[PDB]
């Protein structure tokens, strides 16, 4: 699998909500009391009442095509031989079904 | 036809993200690491980094983001290592392909003039042998099993990652003080927006103008964001997002896991001693070697054993 | 066949009206609305080049 | 944590079942990231264990192959035969040595 993650929705002195998408195993949660930082300083000016939303989901990996395992069900097999018959110096080579 | 391949990472820019281990402590790094994949066999991993490769600010280059201004260096200045040094092979877009040994971490570093940049991540990198003989370094001669290694070209295949609007990267080198007020200087050809809390609730989008504001005394009360409508980023969790539906396209990923051929070793020939309804096996493995026996009757009684010492099996 | 969208103008996906070396963000907005598309790679490699 | 925590119906099904024990966690104070905690890849854990193939463990000495799933040369049972021979092949006695 490959846990995909959306970027955190941040609102300064606000309140977000959880809008689902029905992705596989799609968890979502809203976190309050957050003072995030960027590289160029702080992100909000509010001390409290800020809000960050985490959203994660499971999608399958990029190498799924060449690296996967096939789950099957088998029953009632079928036997099939490659005989080489000679009857009175007249020989054939034929796939017979048995 | 490489220019047809490279033309979709032209829509994107490198960014900075949070790396937990930097040269000194926890920083914001231009070479941050999103994921390491190690599922090809003979030591090839595929890093998704926060930098870009194969594009200029050109053949062998890393393109990174240094506090907004996009810079570049040659590829042979960048080195990475797990336990031993790894060997960078090629790069395309946000993705790098290296020949790495097994280890419990990845550390990428490059050296500028007097600033050393690094990013260590706790991402496990494993080495996967081919066949029933468990080596650690790929051999010199043997036979050739089929395998699955990460392909070395950047050919468009059916696997994608998802690109988005870059959000409001806040800055504070923009905002400065006047002698009595607060002064915001957005850069040329780039619109900023300013949110303050010195009157009631104040907000503005400004363009190309050194725009002062009255009633704000200290510049701790004003946050000057930055805006770029073009130039996609990756859907990273280390970046904040924009407002409204967020989605702008998808790009293909280079260096996917393809079927190939790999050389595997060949164990020294066993010395077989025969007896009445019995067979003895003298075994001198050079490196650990699976012995697998079974009988050709209705009960196979199969035996499976990793042998790594000189051993006699009857 | 597959027809792509920028407006109510169903243009052929191999023949886009815009290219990235002309417009910085209008091509990205044209790719934005057309993500759910089986001919998105055709629109992609056509929407780069003129 | 085991085999089949991802279940895609086909390789290009675009609707996968996923039960990977994903739980979102609270972010660190002053940082923009999405922290999660989930059980590891059950496909990788299946690959680490992997009791050996049917190519090495099959009774009667079969030879399991892949592209049609088939076994080869299983020395078990016996094939009966029916010969409906026309009367023209039966040469007379004196046209053969004796």
């Amino acid at each position: 699998y490959k846990t995909g993650m959306d970027s955190p929705a941040i609102k300064c002195c606000g309140s977000q909500e959880c809008t689902p998408t029905y992705r596989p195993d799609e968890q979502c949660k809203v976190f309050t009391g957050v003072y995030p930082f960027m590289w160029g300083g702080a992100y909000c000016f509010c001390d409290t009442e800020n809000t960050q939303v985490s959203k994660a989901y499971v999608m399958k990996s990029d190498d799924c095509l060449a690296d996967h395992a096939e789950a099957y069900k088998a029953h009632t097999a079928s036997v099939q031989a490659f005989l080489n018959i000679t009857v009175g110096e007249h020989s054939i080579v034929t796939t017979v079904y048995v | 036809s490489t220019e047809e391949l490279f033309n979709e990472y032209k829509l994107t820019r490198p960014y900075m993200a949070r790396c937990i281990r930097c040269a000194v402590g926890s920083c914001h790094s231009p070479i941050a690491i999103e994921a390491v994949k190690s599922d090809g066999h003979d030591g090839y991993v595929r890093l998704q980094t926060s930098s870009q490769y194969g594009l200029d600010s050109k053949g062998r280059t890393m393109r990174y983001d240094m506090h907004g201004t996009i810079k570049e260096i040659p590829l042979h200045q960048v080195s990475l290592y797990t336990s031993r040094p790894c060997h960078i092979v090629d790069g395309h877009g946000y993705f790098l392909l290296a020949r790495c040994p097994a280890g419990d971490s990845i550390t990428m570093e490059f050296k500028k003039d007097s600033v050393r940049h690094s990013c260590s991540v706790p991402y496990e990198v494993k080495f996967n042998p081919v066949g029933r003989e468990l080596y650690t370094h790929p051999p010199e001669h043997g036979v050739e099993q089929a395998c699955q290694v990460y392909a070395h070209d950047a050919q468009n295949r059916g696997a994608y990652v998802e690109m988005h609007l870059p959000g409001s990267e806040v800055d504070s080198s923009l905002v400065s003080l006047s002698g009595s007020s607060v002064t915001v200087t957005p850069p040329d050809g780039t619109s900023a927006l300013v949110e303050c809390e010195c009157g009631g609730t104040k907000i503005s989008e400004t363009i190309n103008k050194t725009k002062q504001f009255s009633q704000c005394t200290k510049k701790e009360q004003c946050r000057a964001y930055r805006l770029q409508n073009d130039k996609w980023v990756y859907n990273s969790d280390k970046l904040p997002k924009a407002a409204g539906a967020t989605l702008k396209g998808k790009l293909h990923v280079p260096f996917l896991l393809a079927d190939g051929k790999c050389t595997v070793p060949l164990a020294p020939e066993p010395m077989i001693t025969f007896g009445f309804r019995s067979v003895s096996l003298k075994l001198h493995p050079k490196n650990p070697t699976y012995l697998i026996t079974r009988q050709l009757a209705d009960e196979p009684h199969y035996t499976h054993e990793l042998i790594s010492e000189p051993a006699v099996r009857n | 066949t597959t027809m792509c969208l920028l407006a109510n103008v169903t243009f052929p996906c191999a023949q886009p009206p815009i290219c990235y070396d002309r417009k910085p963000a209008e091509t990205l907005a044209m790719l934005s609305v057309n993500v759910d598309n089986p001919g998105y790679d055709e629109l992609l490699e056509a929407a780069v080049k003129c | 944590g085991a085999f089949g925590d991802i279940q895609s119906r086909t390789v290009s099904s675009s609707d996968l079942y996923a039960n990977t024990n994903l739980v979102l966690q609270r972010p660190k104070a002053g940082a923009i990231h999405v922290p999660y905690t989930q059980a590891p890849s059950g496909f990788e854990q299946w690959k680490k264990d992997k009791a050996p193939s049917l190519k090495f463990t099959a009774p009667f000495g079969c030879e399991i192959y892949t592209n049609p799933i088939r076994a080869e040369n299983c020395a078990v049972g016996s094939i009966p035969l029916a010969f409906d021979i026309p009367d023209a092949l039966f040469t007379r006695v004196s046209e053969t040595p004796t």
